[PDB]
C-alpha cells in the first residue's frame, strides 16, 4: 500500500502542538550558538560553527553568513544544510522587490515571507519543516533598524538582543544582565564575544571559529555598510576584547 | 522494522530490500556464460524444457535490444521481458537523436540509473533479473556489460550468471591467466563456441544438448542465433579436437 | 488488519475480502426479483419506508424506455451506476443511432467496477443491479454482482432470502417461458416469488412496485391503485 | 496514482535527522577517498573496487570531470554517485554555460549541487544519496579550492580531508604531513600513501586512480595557437604513471 | 522428447538395418565405410536410449575388421570420432568398448594388433572416473598378460 | 528531383538523381537520396529536403524497434510508417516518397506515398517534379517482369529523358538493386548516357 | 510482513502476492489449448450454478483482432478488463502499420501490462490466466499468460481447476501423434479432456464451449463451434466417459 507506510507525521498533536516541530527545536539546540544584538548605530551578528575539525578550512568558510542583499544579512543556526534553500529563496524574494518598486525590502515583509514557507510544510504536502533558526539583521526606512528571530514553526518575534542554537538559556540571561540601550557598536561587539565565550562548545573560543559581521551606520550620510571580517581582522579583534 | 519493506536505509546504511532482488534469479535454475572472441562474443545459455507440453523453440532468454547488441537474461521471465521493453526503446531513441547506433556501453549506464530510480521509490519493486548485454562494438571492440539489480553495472572481459556460477568464473579466470590476454584467440568464431561449450560443461558437470543450450553470436555490425541444428554441429567438434 | 484494511492486497485464497463484505450489505439490504419471459421482462421490487410516517422508497430507476435497473443494496453506491448506464445509453443513441443493447452495457459496467477497486482507496460497490432490457435480441435479464460480473437468466433474484425466490422460479420456470405476448401472467407469478422472500414484511398495494418492458410497451413503472390488478 | 509526496526524511524523537545520519553511514561502508590541498594544485585520489577479478578497471570511473578546471570524486554508493555526477554537470550547463557562458567559480558550482542533495530531504518518492564528494578545482577568482560535499547538503572547504571507511584514521595521518606551503609533487606522494593505508588489498598503481587539479595542459583542449586560452587543469594520470609514483612515496 | 517422432523413427530404422545385418557385413570386406556410414547416422540423434540399442549392432559389424589386418586401423580412429562429440551421453561408447575386450580373447588376433587397440581404448576411459572402473582394470589387464611373458 | 522505382522478375530497383536545387542555385550535385531504413527495404526522397529526411529518420527509429521486438518489418509494413505521418503534416510538410523493397514474404514491392498520405500500390513508380514528363515513356515502354539488364536500362533511359527535360534533376544516376543475389549499387556518370 | 504489498521482496527470492494470484485462477474454470499444424483449438468448461442460466450466453471466449482467440479462467471482472486493454492494442498496430497484429506481437505486449500492476502498490494485479494464439504467417502459436507476466511456448496447456487432468492427457496425445495433430481432429479431442477435467468438477454440471482459429477451415479467423458439428464433440465425449 501506501497508506501502510505512512504513520502520519505532520498531525496536531492532542496539546495542539506539531510533532515535527517540537522535534525541531531539539536539533537546533545541537547546533552552533548565533547571537545577535542591535546597538543604536548597527546590528551585530556573532556566529559560532557547529563544527570544527583537523583540518578544517575556516579561513574563508562562508557557511554560517550569507548576505540576503546590501542591508539584510542572517546569522544561522541549524541545519547549515536545511538553510540553503530559504536562503536563496529569501535572495529571489528581496531581488523581486527591488525589480518591482525600485526599492530596497524591508524587514519586516522578507522575514515573514520565510516564516510562512515553514508554516506551509506542515500545512500541506507531508512535508517536514526544515529545522532552522535565523536571526536577521535587517535595515529598512520605516522601522529603521530591525531585530528578528524565526523559528521552524514559521512565527516571528522581535528583539533588543536574542540568541539561538546550543546554550540559549545562559546566553540569553547574560544578554539581559549587561546590554544597555545607548551601547553602540563598539560595545556590541565586545559584548557578544563574551557572551559567545560562556557557550563555547570547546574550552575556548577561537578566531577560526567565529565568524563576525556588522553592519555599520557609520557609513558616510547614514548609509549601512554591511562587513563580513577577514579572519585577520577577527583575530584582531578578539585579541582587543581579551579572550585571547 | 521497516527498513527491510520499502528502500530506505537501516542503521547500517543498506538495503535489504535491494539485497533480496539477486536472491531470486537462482530460482529458475539458468546458467550462461559469455567470452569474447578474437572477432567475436559468444554467449552459451541454459535452455530449460521440463515437459513436452512446452515447446522448446519458443523458450528464449535472448533478447535482440539492438541490430547488433544481444541480451541474455538470468533470473524471472516477467521481469526479463520487462527490462528488455525499457532498453529497446532507448536504444531506439539514440538512433533517431544522435544519428547512430546507441554504443552498448551507453546502453548498460541507462538501464542502471533506470534500476536505482526503482530502488529511489519506496513503493516500485527492484527488477530482479540480472542482464547480460554482449556486443561487438566498433570503439570499444568486443565488449560485455552485465548490469543488475542495485543499478552497479561493470564492465566484462567475461562473465557467468546463474547459481551455480562461480565454478564457471573459476574456469575462466585460470585460462586468462594462462592465456594472458583479455580475450581468447583463435580465429574461427565456430571454434570459440565450441571452447565456451567445453568450459561450460566441466562447470556444471553436465554434458548439455542442442536444446539444453541456445547459442547466441555477435560478430561485427550483427547479432545472431544459432538455431539447435548448428548447435548439433558444434557437439560433434567436441569429438573432433 | 492485513488484507482486511486494503483494498489491493491478496490473500492467497484467490479473492478480495472486501467483496465479500460488500455482498452482506446485500443480506440486510431491500429485495428485488426479475423474471422474464421471451417478449417482456418483469421486475418486482419490495419498496421499504424509513418508518410509518415516511412515503416507501423506489427502488427502481428508469435508464430510458428500453432499459432499467434495480437496486437492493446501498442508494449511494447505486447513484454512480445510475449515472453511468444512462451516460452510456445516450452516447449509443447519440453515436450510433441505436438502442444499447443488455448485453453490452453490462460489460460496460462490470469493467467499470473493476478499475475501482483496482485502485487503491477504492471500494467495491456493494449494490447488486438487476438489468433488465428489450433490444433487438428480445428480452434480457442481468444480474449483476458486487464483483462486477453478469449472468444471463431467465429469472433470478437478489436481496435478503432471495434463495426462496430462485426455488420459486425454477418451479415455475418452464410455465412462465410458454407465455407470450400477455405481460400479465410475468406479473402475478412475479409476486408470488418475492412472496417467497418475506419475514412479515407485507406486501400491500404501497408496498409493491412493478416495472415491464415490451416490445410494444415502453418502460413503465406501475405503483399506487394500479398494483392493485395484479393483487 | 501518487501518494508518496510525503518526506522520507524525518526527525528522530532524540533530535538528529535520522535519514541523513544512515545516509552518512554508508560512506563508511564505501571505498576510501582523500584530497590534499596544495598551493599550486589540488590533488585527488580514490581506489579502484571490483566484484569480479574479470571486470574492467579500465572502464571504470570514480573519478568523473564536470568542467576542464574542475574534477570530482565520491565515496559511499556507486549508483548513487552515477546518477549524481550527471546531474552535477546538468545544472551547471543550464545554469552557467546558456546563462552566464564560462565555466563556473569552484565556489559557485559546490553550492548549487548542495541544493540538488537538499531537494532529495525535501518531497515524498525520494530519500537522499549516501556519497559524500570532494570537489576539488582551481577558478582564477577564489583561487585553488578543495570542498567537501555531504550528504546533509552541506559544503564545507578543508585543508586536507578523507572520506571513506578510513576517513578518521586518514585525517590523522595528515596532521604530522601536512603544511601550510606544500608543492604539488609532495601532495600526490602525501596523498598516495595516506590511502595505502586506508586500502587493505594490494594497493597498485593498475588499480589505484590518481587525478590532478594542478598544472594545465594545453594539448588536452583539442586546439593549440591562442595561448591567452588554455585547456583542462584537470589531468588524470595513466597507470604506467603512476607505477613510477609508487616508487615515490 | 517433447514429440515422439525421433524415438520412434531411428527404432524402425534399427530394427531394419538388423536384419540386413548379413547384406551389411559381407559389404565390409569391399570397403568398410561406405557399410558403416549408414550406421552412424543413427548415432547422430540426441536419445541415448536408441543409441544405446545402435551400438548392438555397430559391434557386430566390425568383428571383421578385426579379422580384416588392414580395417582395423580406422576403427581405432572411429571410436575416438564418436567419444569426444558425445559419446552418446557417455554410455553409447561404454558398451563398445566393454565387448570389444571379450571378443579379443576368442578371435585370438595378432599381439601387436590387439595391443594398439587396447593402448587407443585405455586413453579413451580416463577422463571418467563415476562407473568406468568396474571395466577399466580388465582393459588395461590384456596388456598385461601378453607383457609378462 | 525526380525519383522512381520498378519491379523487376527477380527484385526491385530503385533510381534516383543527386542534384538537390534550393531555386537556382544548386546546394549539392553528389547527395545520395538513397536511403536505407532497412537493410532490405530502401526508399527515395524526393521534393523539399528537411521534410522528407525528417520523416525518414523517425521511420527508420519505429522499424528499428519493430525489427527488435516482433521481426523484421515488411515492404508495406513500411510503407504505413511514411504515409501516416504524411497524413499528419498534410496541410504543412510535402514530401514525395517511394517506398520499394524486397522480400522473401511479398518479393518485389513498390508502395508511394503523396504529400497528403496515401499508399498505393503500383508495378512501377514515379515521383517527383520532374519525373511527370517522363510518364508517358513509362507507361508506353513498361514491360512487366524484365531481365535484370533490362531493368537497368529501361531506369537509365527514363531518367536520362529526366534529366533532359528538368534542370533540377541533374548529376549522377544512383541505382540499387535489391535481390537475393546480393544488393548492388550502381552509378552512372553523364557521358555514360548521354551516348545515349 | 512481506504480505502487505507486491514490492516487498522476501529473502527466500519470492514474491507472495504474486504467487498468491495464480491460486486465483486455480479456483476458475477449467481451460484447454490444444496447439496443431493448423491452427489452435481452444475449449473451456463453462460451470452451471442453477438452471436458470441462459447457456452459450455467458461469454468467457473474446475474440482479439479478427484473427486472436483469447478466453481465460480465474477472477472473471478483472480477465474481462485485460481483454480490454489488448483490443485497444490490436486497434493501434492496425492504425500505425496497417496491418493485423501478430500472434507473437500481442503476447508480448500484454505481459508487458501484467508486469506493470505488480511493480506498484497503487495498481493492483490481475487474477487470472488466459490462453491465446492463432495462425500468422510465421505458423500457428499458442500461448498461456499468468498473472506473473509470464508465458512460453505451448504444445499444450491447461489452467482451472482441472489443469492436472488436461495435462495428463495431452501428454498422451503427443505420444499418438509426434508430428502434432490437425486442428479438425482437435475439435473432438478437445471436448474429450474437458469431460476428463470435469472430474474434478462432479459434484456440479458443464456446459462445454469450444473456439478454434485454423487455417486449414476458417481461412484463418478466430471463429465459434456451433451447430451440427458441435454436437458430433458433444456426442463423442459422452460415449467415452460412460
Amino acid at each position: 500500500g501506501s497508506r501502510r507506510y505512512d504513520s502520519r507525521t505532520t498531525i496536531f498533536s492532542p496539546e495542539g502542538r506539531l510533532y515535527q516541530v517540537e522535534y525541531a527545536l531539539e536539533s537546533i539546540s545541537h547546533a552552533g550558538t548565533a547571537i545577535g544584538i542591535m546597538a543604536s548605530d548597527g546590528i551585530v551578528l556573532a556566529a559560532e560553527r557547529k563544527v570544527t575539525s583537523t583540518l578544517l578550512e575556516q579561513d574563508t568558510s562562508t557557511e554560517k553568513l550569507y548576505k540576503l542583499n546590501d542591508k539584510i544579512a542572517v546569522a544561522v543556526a541549524g541545519l547549515t544544510a536545511d538553510a540553503e534553500i530559504l536562503i536563496n529563496t529569501a535572495r529571489i524574494h528581496a531581488q523581486n522587490y527591488l525589480k518591482t518598486y525600485n526599492e530596497d525590502i524591508p524587514v519586516e515583509i522578507l522575514v515573514r515571507r520565510l516564516s510562512d514557507i515553514k508554516q506551509g510544510y506542515t500545512q500541506h504536502g507531508g512535508l517536514r519543516p526544515f529545522g532552522v533558526s535565523f536571526i536577521y539583521a535587517g535595515y529598512d526606512d520605516r522601522y529603521g533598524y530591525q531585530l528578528y528571530t524565526s523559528n521552524p514553526s514559521g512565527n516571528y518575534t522581535g528583539w533588543k538582543a536574542i540568541s539561538v542554537g546550543a546554550n540559549t538559556s545562559a546566553a540569553q540571561t547574560l544578554l539581559q544582565m549587561d546590554y544597555k540601550d545607548d551601547m553602540k557598536v563598539d560595545d556590541a561587539i565586545e559584548l557578544a564575544l563574551k557572551t559567545l565565550s560562556k557557550t563555547t562548545d570547546s574550552s575556548a573560543l577561537t578566531y577560526d571559529r567565529l565568524e563576525f559581521a556588522t553592519i555599520r551606520k557609520g557609513a558616510n550620510d547614514g548609509e549601512v555598510y554591511q562587513k563580513i571580517f577577514k579572519p585577520q581582522e577577527i583575530k584582531d579583534i578578539l585579541v582587543k576584547t581579551g579572550i585571547t | 522494522g521497516y527498513d527491510r519493506h520499502i528502500t530506505i536505509f537501516s542503521p547500517e546504511g543498506r538495503l535489504y530490500q535491494v539485497e533480496y532482488a539477486f536472491k531470486a534469479t537462482n530460482q529458475t535454475n539458468i546458467n550462461s556464460l559469455a567470452v569474447r572472441g578474437k572477432d567475436c562474443t559468444v554467449v552459451i545459455s541454459q535452455k530449460k524444457v521440463p515437459d513436452k507440453l512446452l515447446d522448446p523453440t519458443t523458450v528464449s532468454y535472448i533478447f535482440c535490444i539492438s541490430r547488433t547488441i544481444g541480451m541474455v537474461v538470468n533470473g524471472p521471465i516477467p521481469d526479463a521481458r520487462n527490462a528488455a521493453l525499457r532498453a529497446k526503446a532507448e536504444a531506439a531513441e539514440f538512433r533517431y537523436k544522435y544519428g547512430y547506433d546507441m554504443p552498448c556501453d551507453v546502453l548498460a549506464k541507462r538501464m542502471a540509473n533506470l534500476s536505482q530510480i526503482y530502488t529511489q521509490r519506496a513503493y516500485m519493486r527492484p527488477l530482479g533479473v540480472i542482464l547480460t548485454f554482449v556486443s561487438v562494438d566498433e570503439e570499444l571492440g568486443p565488449s560485455i556489460y552485465k548490469t543488475d539489480p542495485a543499478g552497479y553495472y561493470v564492465g566484462y572481459k567475461a562473465t557467468a550468471t546463474g547459481p551455480k556460477q562461480q565454478e564457471i568464473t573459476t574456469n575462466l579466470e585460470n585460462h586468462f591467466k594462462k592465456s594472458k590476454i583479455d580475450h581468447i584467440n583463435e580465429e574461427s568464431w565456430e571454434k570459440v563456441v565450441e571452447f565456451a561449450i567445453t568450459h561450460m560443461i566441466d562447470a556444471l558437470g553436465t554434458e548439455f544438448s542442442k536444446n539444453d543450450l541456445e547459442v547466441g553470436v555477435a560478430t561485427k555490425d550483427k547479432f545472431f542465433t544459432l538455431s539447435a541444428e548448428n548447435i548439433e554441429e558444434r557437439l560433434v567438434a567436441i569429438a573432433e579436437q | 488488519n492485513n488484507y482486511d484494511g486494503d483494498t489491493v492486497t491478496f490473500s492467497p485464497t484467490g479473492r478480495l475480502f472486501q467483496v465479500e463484505y460488500a455482498l452482506e450489505a446485500i443480506k440486510q439490504g431491500s429485495v428485488t426479483v426479475g423474471l422474464r419471459s421471451n417478449t417482456h421482462a418483469v421486475l418486482v421490487a419490495l419498496k421499504r419506508n424509513a418508518d410509518e410516517l415516511s412515503s416507501y422508497q423506489k427502488k427502481i430507476i428508469k435508464c430510458d424506455e428500453h432499459m432499467g435497473l434495480s437496486l437492493a443494496g446501498l442508494a449511494p453506491d447505486a447513484r454512480v451506476l445510475s449515472n453511468y448506464l444512462r451516460q452510456q445509453c445516450n452516447y449509443s443513441s447519440l453515436v450510433f443511432n441505436r438502442k444499447l443493447a443488455v448485453e453490452r452495457a453490462g460489460h460496460l459496467l462490470c469493467d467499470k467496477a473493476q478499475k475501482n477497486t483496482q485502485s487503491y482507496g477504492g471500494r467495491p460497490y456493494g449494490v447488486g443491479l438487476l438489468i433488465i432490457g428489450y433490444d433487438k435480441s428480445g428480452a434480457h435479464l442481468l444480474e449483476f454482482q458486487p464483483s462486477g460480473n453478469v449472468t444471463e437468466l431467465y429469472g433470478t433474484a437478489i436481496g435478503a432470502r432471495s434463495q426462496g425466490a430462485k426455488t420459486y422460479l425454477e418451479r415455475t420456470l418452464d410455465t412462465f417461458i410458454k407465455i407470450d405476448g400477455n405481460p400479465d401472467e410475468l406479473i402475478k407469478a412475479g409476486v408470488e416469488a418475492i412472496s417467497q422472500s418475506l419475514r412479515d414484511e407485507s406486501l400491500t398495494v404501497d408496498n409493491l412496485s412493478i416495472a415491464i418492458v415490451g416490445k410494444d410497451t415502453p418502460f413503465t413503472i406501475y405503483d399506487g391503485e394500479a398494483v392493485a390488478k395484479y393483487i | 496514482t501518487d501518494r508518496y509526496s510525503f518526506s522520507l526524511t524525518t526527525f528522530s524523537p532524540s533530535g538528529k535527522l535520522g535519514q541523513i545520519d544512515y545516509a552518512l553511514t554508508a560512506v563508511k561502508q564505501g571505498v576510501t577517498s582523500l584530497g590534499i590541498k596544495a598551493t599550486n594544485g589540488v590533488v585527488i585520489a580514490t581506489e579502484k573496487k571490483s566484484s569480479s577479478p574479470l571486470a574492467m578497471s579500465e572502464t571504470l570511473s570514480k573519478v568523473s570531470l564536470l568542467t576542464p578546471d574542475i574534477g570530482a570524486v565520491y565515496s559511499g554508493m556507486g549508483p548513487d554517485y552515477r546518477v549524481l555526477v550527471d546531474k552535477s554537470r546538468k545544472v551547471a550547463h543550464t545554469s552557467y554555460k546558456r546563462i552566464y557562458g564560462e565555466y563556473p567559480p569552484t565556489k559557485l558550482l559546490v553550492s548549487e549541487v548542495a541544493k540538488i542533495m537538499q531537494e532529495a530531504t525535501q518531497s515524498g518518492g525520494v530519500r537522499p544519496f549516501g556519497v559524500s564528494l570532494l570537489i576539488a578545482g582551481h577558478d582564477e577568482f577564489n583561487g585553488f579550492s578543495l570542498y567537501q560535499v555531504d550528504p546533509s547538503g552541506s559544503y564545507f572547504p578543508w585543508k586536507a580531508t578523507a572520506i571513506g571507511k578510513g576517513s578518521v584514521a586518514a585525517k590523522t595521518f595528515l596532521e604530522k604531513r601536512w603544511n601550510d606551503e606544500l608543492e604539488l609533487e609532495d601532495a600526490i606522494h602525501i596523498a598516495l600513501l595516506t590511502l595505502k593505508e586506508s586500502v587493505e588489498g594490494e594497493f597498485n598503481g593498475d588499480t589505484i586512480e590518481l587525478a590532478i587539479i594542478g598544472d594545465e595542459n594545453p594539448d588536452l583542449l583539442g586546439y593549440t595557437g591562442i595561448p591567452t586560452d588554455k585547456g583542462p587543469r584537470f589531468r588524470k594520470l595513466t597507470s604506467q604513471e603512476i607505477n613510477d609514483r609508487l616508487e615515490a612515496l | 522428447m517433447s514429440r515422439d517422432a525421433p524415438i520412434k523413427a531411428d527404432k524402425d530404422y534399427s530394427q531394419i538395418l538388423k536384419e540386413e545385418f548379413p547384406k551389411i557385413d559381407s559389404l565390409a570386406q569391399n570397403d568398410c565405410n561406405s557399410a558403416l556410414d549408414q550406421l552412424l547416422v543413427l548415432e547422430k540423434k540426441t536419445r541415448q536410449a536408441s543409441d544405446l540399442a545402435s551400438s548392438k549392432e555397430v559391434l557386430a559389424k566390425i568383428v571383421d575388421l578385426l579379422a580384416s589386418r588392414n580395417k582395423w586401423d580406422d576403427l581405432n580412429e572411429q571410436l575416438t570420432l564418436l567419444s569426444k562429440k558425445h559419446g552418446q551421453l557417455k554410455l553409447s561408447i561404454q558398451y563398445m568398448i566393454q565387448k570389444v575386450m571379450e571378443y579379443l580373447k576368442s578371435s585370438k588376433s595378432l599381439d601387436l594388433n590387439t595391443r594398439i587397440s587396447v593402448i587407443e581404448t585405455i586413453r579413451v576411459v580416463t577422463e571418467n572416473k563415476i562407473f568406468v572402473e568396474v571395466e577399466r582394470a580388465r582393459v588395461t589387464k590384456d596388456l598385461v598378460e601378453i607383457k609378462k611373458e | 528531383t525526380s525519383i522512381m522505382a520498378v519491379t523487376f522478375k527477380d527484385g526491385v530497383i530503385l533510381g534516383a538523381d543527386s542534384r538537390t536545387t534550393t531555386g537556382a542555385y544548386i546546394a549539392n550535385r553528389v547527395t545520395d537520396k538513397l536511403t536505407r531504413v532497412h537493410d532490405k527495404i530502401w526508399c527515395c526522397r524526393s521534393g523539399s529536403a528537411a521534410d522528407t529526411q525528417a520523416i525518414a529518420d523517425i521511420v527508420q527509429y519505429h522499424l528499428e524497434l519493430y525489427t527488435s521486438q516482433y521481426g523484421t518489418p515488411s515492404t508495406e509494413t513500411a510503407a504505413s510508417v511514411f504515409k501516416e505521418l504524411c497524413y499528419e503534416n498534410k496541410d504543412n510538410l510535402t514530401a514525395g516518397i517511394i517506398v520499394a523493397g524486397y522480400d522473401d514474404k511479398n518479393k518485389g514491392e513498390v508502395y508511394t506515398i503523396p504529400l497528403g498520405g496515401s499508399v498505393h500500390k503500383l508495378p512501377y513508380a514515379i515521383a517527383g517534379s520532374g519525373s511527370t514528363f517522363i510518364y508517358g515513356y513509362c507507361d508506353k515502354n513498361f514491360r512487366e517482369n524484365m531481365s535484370k539488364e533490362e531493368t537497368v536500362d529501361f531506369i537509365k533511359h527514363s531518367l536520362s529523358q529526366a534529366i533532359k527535360w528538368d534542370g533540377s534533376s541533374g548529376g549522377v544516376i544512383r541505382m540499387v538493386v535489391l535481390t537475393a543475389a546480393g544488393v548492388e549499387r550502381l552509378i552512372f556518370y553523364p557521358d555514360e548516357y548521354e551516348q545515349l | 510482513g512481506y504480505d502487505l504489498s507486491n514490492s516487498v521482496f522476501s529473502p527466500d527470492g519470492r514474491n507472495f502476492q504474486v504467487e498468491y494470484a495464480v491460486k486465483a485462477v486455480e479456483n476458475g474454470t477449467t481451460s484447454i489449448g490444444i496447439k496443431c499444424n493448423d491452427g489452435v483449438v481452444f475449449a473451456v468448461e463453462k460451470l452451471i450454478t442453477s438452471k436458470l442460466l441462459v447457456p452459450q450466453k455467458n461469454v468467457k471466449i473474446q475474440v482479439v483482432d479478427r484473427h486472436i482467440g483469447c478466453v481465460y479462467s480465474g477472477l472473471i471482472p478483472d480477465g474481462r478488463h485485460l481483454v480490454n486493454r489488448g483490443r485497444e492494442e490490436a486497434a493501434s498496430f492496425k492504425k500505425l502499420y496497417k496491418t493485423p497484429i501478430p500472434i507473437p506481437a500481442f503476447a508480448d505486449r500484454l505481459g508487458q501490462y501484467v508486469q506493470a500492476h505488480t511493480l506498484y502498490n497503487s495498481v493492483r494485479p490481475f487474477g487470472v490466466s488466459t490462453i491465446f494464439g492463432g495462425v500468422d504467417k510465421n505458423g500457428a502459436h499458442l500461448y498461456m499468460l499468468e498473472p506473473s507476466g509470464s508465458y512460453w511456448g505451448y504444445k499444450g496447456a491447461a489452467t482451472g481447476k482441472g489443469r492436472q487432468s488436461a495435462k495428463a492427457e495431452l501428454e498422451k496425445l503427443v505420444d499418438h501423434h509426434p508430428e502434432g495433430l490437425s486442428a479438425r481432429e482437435a475439435v473432438k479431442q478437445a471436448a474429450k479432456i474437458i469431460y476428463l477435467a470435469h472430474e474434478d468438477n462432479k459434484e456440479k454440471d458443464f456446459e462445454l464451449e469450444i473456439s478454434w482459429c485454423s487455417l486449414s477451415e476458417t481461412n484463418g479467423l478466430h471463429k465459434f463451434v456451433k451447430g451440427d458439428l458441435l454436437q458430433e464433440a458433444i456426442d463423442f465425449a459422452q460415449k467415452e466417459i460412460n
